[PDB]
């Protein structure tokens, strides 16, 4: 054809982090299919941890970024 | 004579090649186009006003393309600004105007569409003084505020029939650039508190703490409660009962878009200026809070804090103004601002593989791209420059032109087959 | 520094800063320093701690990039240079450097493709991207193949490409087809030109002559190929000496030789004699240029004995006839062998010359002395070492028979120049080595031939002279550039020669004697007009070109000392005051005019000893000793005025251009002054007309013939006026011939 | 002349189209009806610079005033040109003097009649140069009337 920050996100799922992670974020404050969306991203950074970045990308959803800090 | 033109543009290239800064070329340009969109818009065939308008476009291309390059390529880079948490808004304002030429050039291309805007003749006989309903007798109060606090049947209908003469000529110099202008006016026409609505335009500056500025500056200026100011003036503009180019006045000055009954005259040149306004306001007060030069107290209200790209405008602004956008000039002229250019050369070469049905489009890309290597050598590609010369030549050679035809050959071997 | 400096630093700024933001903050200054203390486990977790806060600084990401990188960590080193980039758009190394790195560790995933599409864009065409194009194949000899022929199509000119072409050939030992691309190859210009093809070119040829394939298929052509080796060994000599050392240098000579002798018991009439016979000069012209090379560094007795011996060997080589060109197969073929004659006997030329300069018939001792058999053994005793088997050596067997020991002359040395500017692709170096060369020698040199051979159908004047594009580009401007060049090189080259001749050096031998940006300049006019430019890179190089034009041209911040622009001014005067045509009069004239007009407000302010505006970063050094004085401004202004009255008589305003020559009693006003008159009485000398004014017409003749004679009178007395003839002296005399006989 | 003196800085900054400070409770209340344009700004220093030239003239520095005059071909510069002209042919016109001053006395006077017959050749032509005219058009004939029957 060729929302931008949808785009970003699925190219980032497929495989700037930073921006990616900011358009996210404002794509879900733009309900519940955002905080889906938010949830999936924190799972994946979860899984890519798996470190002064480490702190800048993370700067019930509660209770989980307690669990982590 | 006219049939001359080409005449004009080769000269230029004479004297470039001949006196062995190159930015002059272009500027020589744009006074040329200028010149001939003098010519046939003067006395003229019906036939010509089409046409020199299409020259006057041209000059105002050449205008930018200066402006744009000169600040790109001419760019040897400079002293950065330290700044401290004590220094007033006036200074981050500037930093950022320094540091970042993203944004600078978002400005530039602002000053640009200014340059080129319509503003009509003064308004004759103006009144000796406001509202002068006085005369009826029924302002109890002679504050522009009056006949707000209470139905508007207060002011007299020739009363507001001048206040429209007089914010719509305000309007026209604000969106001209015409800041000195638009006090004298406010001032001279006794619209003091209109006036003084026009000098919170600036950002807060003390020569003494902002040492920096300590040479432009010998007065602090500017208002401190700048995001105060700025929602105060943009929640005056959606209050209704006011004329509707003051409206538009406040929405300019707080960085929003004009209400409908005023932007529905506003062309691809007036849009897309607002809309840069848009994203340049919202950027400026973005970095501020971003650096804690905000304080809370002063967000009174919301306004938009997501800029858009100037991409994204001119792809708005376009598909709000197809015509317009589509005109083959105004094209290369978001191509510059985008700075996609050699890529649009490139495209309009290939388009010689309806550029042939308008004149001036085959010479503009050729000289443009002759400037551009001149300029940036390497900036466009070989073949294409052959390409363009080639077919330019081939009809200095259908004018009967050939007299000048060596000058545009000294840029290839392929001029050995000439 | 060591551990105790830098970890010490830790309690200098914990004293001062101590807050864990600010803590966080020094860690990229921090690894700053332990980068440099060679800690990398240690500086890894100051950046990374930094990262912690400042997540979003390119540089950070990137020196974590390049510490992973020394770390060898592919995934973690390419993941930093990511977000360096994806943060900053313009760090187009990074880009490279991504593309470069995914295509070596795994090239199974399609990003490593994908990073590689952009770095392309980026760096269009650049060595390396073809170098990654490669290494992504890598990961079948048919394949390979494939790639490289599609990469010769668009870039015919990439030398490791071509190279590597051979080499596959080679790898499937079918070397007919690699020798074959090897002989279609020495036809390109700039192949010829690259040190590392002709070695490849050398080893393909050998290689075939010991292969089998070579025997059993056939010994007809068998010498045609024979013929490339030998130009080979003169295009490989000739860069070996300039750029290798003393040692890699001497030992190509040898393999030299070796062909020499083993070419010359064939003999014959056809391409591969005549071959040899170009080739066996160009030997001798390089072991010239090779034995120079030893005794500059080396002792006086060392150096006056070499050089006796080059010179020898340069006249060796001068003395070698020109090539049969016509007994070559093909148009190219023949062209080429000439281009190599032109170029032999120029180098040659000059060079025999300036070893001659020094003494008085320098050159008649020199062969009168060692063309003796004696000098033959004494040469290869210094350039080869005894041990060699002298029988089989070219050198040693050579028939050194009647040595002409003629000092060459400049009309034939001109022709030789212009003829091979073509020889060494029209480098600025081959132009400015020249131009040097003639700048001691009382003849100058046809610059403005020059460039016609080397850009065809270059207006001498573009009619766009306003703006500086580079599509204006005249051969005026490059002829007004060369001329800065070496006015420019030669001042150089005399201040270093006054903190430790310059003229005796050879062309290979010598080091770069124009400034990086004036070479730079040059490549980029040269690739843009052969067009031979790169579509990414034409807007580049267009722009390159731009931005010396305003100086070529003295206008806006031209970085001109006045003397230079003065330079310039008399000699496009006195080249145009030569010309036939009035086309080129009037351009040469108008640029010299140009030139005068915006000198003389400089030097007013030079004649009452002021201080001129020094410039900044000027594109033609600027010296003080040339700088102009107030002895020679006089003089300047009257010169000037002369260059001023002959545009007015070329315009049309001969009664001031009259007024003016007749102002100021100089030889060169006389030959305007008479060729005006001349052109006022032949137009009416003939025709009916009023019986009065024909004998005003005669009287216009009767002052040509008065002049000539003031000229020829003033020219036979004394030297220095002879040199001050616009035109030369048996020029004016011819015409006077005609004049009398009129 | 005091008075343009003190508007030419504001035009300066006018010319370039910038802003001018507002007054402060001023006596003669601003209007934008009349705001200055650019449009208007050469003339005001063309006709500016005739009233530096008068008053120069009036004073005695009679080269600077003509230097300027002459610079600009305007009406009402033929009308002071000639006036000055005249004056100074005048009074050396009937006393006894040198012979070659004379005639440089009586070439002033010719250049009078010149003047003022441009002013009235371009004066019946045009309606809008009557009105420029510093002085009634039938003074300048008065004049000139006097000026040949000298």
């Amino acid at each position: 054809e060729f929302v931008s920050i949808n785009v970003f996100e699925v190219y980032l799922k497929l495989v700037q982090e930073t921006i990616d992670s900011l358009i996210s974020g404002m794509k879900i404050f733009y309900v519940a299919a955002c905080c889906n969306v938010m949830s999936q991203e924190i799972v994946s950074k979860i899984l890519e941890k798996n470190k002064a970045k480490l702190l800048e990308l993370p700067l019930q959803d509660l209770m989980k970024c307690t669990y982590k800090i | 004579y006219q049939t001359e033109r080409f005449t004009k543009f080769s000269d230029t290239l004479k004297e470039f090649k001949i006196e062995q800064d190159p930015f002059n070329i272009i500027r020589e340009f744009r006074s040329a186009a200028g010149q001939l969109a003098l010519d046939l818009a003067n006395s003229g065939d019906e036939s010509n006003v089409i046409s020199s308008k299409d020259w006057e476009l041209e000059a105002r291309f050449w205008h930018l393309v200066e402006l744009l390059l000169v600040f790109r390529n001419a760019d040897l880079d400079l002293d950065e600004m330290e700044l401290h948490p004590y220094n007033s808004r006036g200074l981050f304002e500037k930093k950022l105007m320094q540091d970042n030429k993203q944004l600078y050039q978002i400005w530039i291309v602002m000053v640009w569409l200014k340059e080129n805007t319509y503003v009509m003749e003064r308004p004759k006989n103006v009144p000796t003084s406001k509202w002068l309903s006085i005369t009826s007798g029924g302002l109890k109060s002679c504050d522009l505020d009056f006949p707000l606090r209470e139905n508007t049947n207060v002011l007299d209908v020739k009363d507001k029939e001048e206040d429209h003469i007089f914010f719509k000529y305000i309007y026209e110099l604000i969106l001209a650039g015409a800041i000195d202008e638009a006090l004298e006016e406010a001032k001279l026409s006794d619209n003091i508190s209109i006036c003084m609505i026009l000098c919170g335009i600036q950002e807060y500056l003390n020569p003494v703490i902002d040492t920096q500025i300590a040479n432009e500056f010998n007065t602090q200026q500017g208002i401190k409660k700048h995001s105060l100011w700025r929602r105060t003036v943009y929640s005056l503009s959606q209050q209704a009962g006011l004329d509707p180019y003051e409206r538009a006045i406040y929405s300019y000055l707080s960085g929003a878009i004009p209400n409908q009954e005023v932007l529905q005259y506003s062309d691809w040149e007036s849009d897309l200026h607002i809309h840069l306004n848009q994203i340049l306001q919202t950027e400026i007060e973005n970095y501020l809070l971003e650096n804690n030069q905000v304080g809370t107290d002063e967000l009174i209200l919301p306004l938009p804090s997501h800029a858009l790209t100037v991409q994204e405008v001119l792809n708005r602004v376009a598909s709000r103004h197809p015509s317009e956008s589509e005109h083959p000039i105004r094209v290369l002229m978001a191509s510059v601002i985008l700075d996609s250019l050699p890529s649009v050369i490139h495209s309009s070469v290939e388009m010689l593989l309806d550029i042939i049905d308008k004149p001036y489009l085959l010479r503009i890309v050729t000289h443009l791209a002759i400037c551009l290597d001149i300029i940036n050598p390497g900036s466009v590609e070989e073949v294409d420059k052959s390409k363009l010369i080639t077919t330019y030549i081939s009809l200095l050679k259908l004018q009967g032109l050939y007299e000048n035809i060596p000058i545009y050959a000294t840029f290839l071997n392929e001029s050995d087959c000439l | 520094r060591s551990k105790a400096d830098v970890e010490r630093y830790i309690a200098s700024v914990q004293g001062s800063t101590p807050s864990p933001r600010q803590k966080s903050m020094k860690g990229f200054y921090f690894a700053k320093l332990y980068y440099e203390a060679k800690e990398y486990d240690l500086a890894k977790k100051y950046i990374c701690t930094y990262i912690n806060v400042q997540e979003r600084d390119p540089k950070a990401h990137r020196f974590l990039g390049l510490l992973y990188e020394l770390e060898e960590n592919t995934d973690k080193a390419v993941e930093c240079y990511r977000r360096s980039v994806e943060l900053n758009p313009t760090q187009k190394d990074l880009v490279l450097k991504i593309a470069e790195l995914l295509c070596k560790n795994d090239v199974t995933d399609g990003r490593a493709k994908y990073w590689l599409e952009r770095a392309a864009k980026l760096f269009p065409g650049s060595p390396a991207i073809y170098k990654l194009k490669e290494q992504l194949l890598d990961c079948g000899w048919n394949k390979l193949f494939d790639l490289i022929q599609s990469e010769l199509y668009v870039r015919p000119d990439d030398v490791h490409v071509n190279i590597r072409l051979v080499e596959v050939y080679r790898s499937t030992k079918r070397l007919k087809d690699a020798v074959a691309h090897c002989h279609e190859a020495e036809r390109n210009i700039a192949l010829r030109s690259s040190l590392e093809w002709n070695s490849c070119v050398v080893q393909t040829l050998k290689e075939y002559l010991e292969s089998l394939q070579c025997l059993e298929s056939d010994k007809s052509d068998w010498r045609a190929t024979n013929t490339d080796l030998l130009l080979a060994y003169a295009n490989l000599m000739l860069l070996t000496l300039s750029t290798r050392d003393v040692q890699e240098s001497r030992e190509l000579l040898q393999s030299f030789d070796s062909a020499l002798q083993s070419v010359k018991s064939l003999g014959g009439n056809d391409e591969l004699s005549a071959t040899f016979l170009e080739m066996k000069g160009h030997f001798y012209m390089h072991a010239g240029s090779l034995l120079l090379k030893m005794g500059q560094h080396s002792s006086n007795v060392q150096w006056r004995a070499l050089s006796e011996l080059a010179a020898l060997c340069y006249l060796i080589a001068f003395q070698v006839p020109r090539p049969k060109i016509k007994l070559i197969k093909g148009e190219a073929g023949q062209n080429l062998l000439e281009m190599m004659a032109c170029d032999r006997l120029s180098q040659s030329g000059h060079m025999l010359l300036n070893l001659s300069r020094g003494k008085q018939d320098f050159l008649k001792e020199i062969v009168e002395t060692f063309a003796n058999k004696s000098g033959q053994s004494a040469l290869y005793d210094a350039l080869f070492s005894s041990q060699s088997p002298k029988d089989t050596s070219f050198l040693g067997s050579d028939d050194i028979g009647n040595i002409d020991v003629r000092e060459p002359e400049l009309e034939d040395l001109t022709r030789y120049d212009v003829g091979a500017i073509r020889a060494h692709n029209g480098s600025l170096q081959h132009l400015t080595w020249l131009g040097l060369q003639w700048n001691s020698l009382p003849a100058l040199p046809g610059i403005r031939k020059w460039l016609k051979q080397l850009f065809h159908h270059l207006p001498h004047e573009t009619s766009r002279l306003e703006t500086n594009a580079p599509e204006s580009i005249c051969i005026l401007d490059l002829e007004v550039f060369l001329l800065g060049v070496v006015y420019t090189s030669h001042l150089q080259l005399k201040e270093k020669c006054n903190s430790h001749q310059p003229l005796c050096l050879p062309l290979p031998v010598c080091k770069q004697l124009c400034t990086e940006r004036q070479k730079s300049w040059w490549d980029a006019v040269c690739t843009l007009i052969h067009r031979k430019a790169v579509p990414g890179n034409v807007a580049k190089l267009r722009l390159l070109v731009q931005h010396e034009i305003n100086t070529l041209r003295a206008q806006e911040k031209h970085g001109l000392q006045p003397a230079l622009l003065v330079h310039w001014a008399e000699c496009l005067q006195k080249t145009g005051s030569g010309l036939n045509s009035f086309y080129d009069q009037r351009e040469y004239m108008g640029r010299s005019v140009h030139y005068w007009k915006k000198v003389l407000p400089l030097l007013k302010i030079i004649k009452k000893k002021n201080s001129i505006p020094e410039p900044i970063d000027p594109l033609f050094k600027h010296f003080h000793s040339v700088d102009i004085q107030a002895s020679e401004i006089v003089e300047y202004e009257e010169d000037a005025h002369i260059t001023f009255a002959i545009l007015d008589a070329v315009n049309g305003n001969i009664e001031d251009a009259v007024t003016a020559f007749e102002s100021i009693k100089s030889v060169v006003s006389y030959w305007n002054l008479a060729l005006i008159f001349h052109r006022k009485a032949e137009d009416i000398e003939n025709d009916a007309l009023s019986p009065e004014e024909q004998e005003e017409c005669k009287n216009y003749l009767r002052k040509t013939r008065d002049y000539l004679i003031k000229i020829i009178d003033d020219s036979d007395s004394n030297l220095s006026v002879v040199k001050k003839l616009p035109v030369p002296l048996e020029s004016v005399k011819e015409m006077l011939n005609s004049v009398m006989q009129e």
